[PDB]
């Protein structure tokens, strides 16, 4: 490889939950949340 | 103990409001506060305080005001001479300061940013430094669930 | 601008301060009236 990183233009973090990390996340009470690039996120998921 | 009764007074950060001196009138006064137990608390490991069982309820909520028993002559003298527009009072951040994160991959060493073409007047400076992506919360969005650090 | 930094094994940001004057002039004209007027240079974040 040998590439330097990064030689692209870093455009600057959006302020707002999603992109920040894709790591996996938690819940308000402790609940596993997927991560960002999931494909759980398409929709939203009420509890009842 | 775990199990803990607070009882907190938290202060006004807000600089065109911290150290506003408020004419007379009725003024209402609304403001948010987190349930976030990665955000509300902190704790000397870093981990994972939802997952851990941390968290934060508010019963009751409170607003203060301490007035200056001021004379009622001197007091409608001092409300008429700031409801003057050349009395107008005047506050300035004390960061004062544009904020922009860039995100750095992991083992990358060059970092190239650009501010894209702007009037440069009354620029004052840059201050940087290097934080993790792990330690910072996403802030403007309501609730961060990624955010496993506290 | 161009930032070397050391590698890290882990997720870094970059927190630059864009030092500009973030001041708010506040008018009470009238009772129970707040205008404020705010205006940072350069950095102005207002349409109007």
């Amino acid at each position: 490889d040998g590439s330097i990183v990064s030689s692209y233009l870093t455009t600057r973090m959006p302020p707002w939950a999603g992109v920040r990390q894709n790591v996996m996340g938690s819940s308000i009470d402790g609940r596993p949340v997927l991560p960002a690039n999931s494909t759980t996120l398409t929709y939203e998921t009420v509890s009842g | 103990g775990r199990y803990v009764p607070f009882h907190i007074q938290v202060p006004q950060k807000f600089f065109a409001i911290k150290n506003l001196l408020l004419l007379p009138g009725s003024y209402t006064y609304e403001w948010n506060f987190r349930k976030d137990v990665n955000m509300v608390l902190q704790s000397s490991l870093g981990n994972d305080l939802r997952v851990d069982g941390a968290s934060i309820k508010f019963d009751s909520i409170c607003l203060y005001a301490t007035f200056f028993p001021m004379a009622h002559n001197t007091a409608s003298t001092l409300e008429a001479m700031l409801r003057n527009d050349t009395n107008d009072q005047s506050f300035n951040d004390y960061l004062s300061a544009a904020n922009m994160l860039y995100p750095i991959p992991a083992n990358a060493t060059n970092v190239p940013i650009s501010i894209p073409s702007r009037n440069w007047a009354a620029f004052r400076g840059w201050a940087f430094t290097r934080l993790k992506t792990k330690e910072t919360p996403s802030l403007g969005s309501g609730y961060d669930p990624y955010y496993t650090y506290s | 601008m161009t930032f070397e930094v050391d590698p890290m094994d882990e997720p870094t940001l970059l927190y630059v301060l864009f030092e500009v004057f973030d001041v708010v002039r506040v008018h009470r004209p009238h009772r129970g009236v707040i205008e404020t007027v705010y205006l940072r240079t350069p950095f102005s974040a207002g349409n109007a």
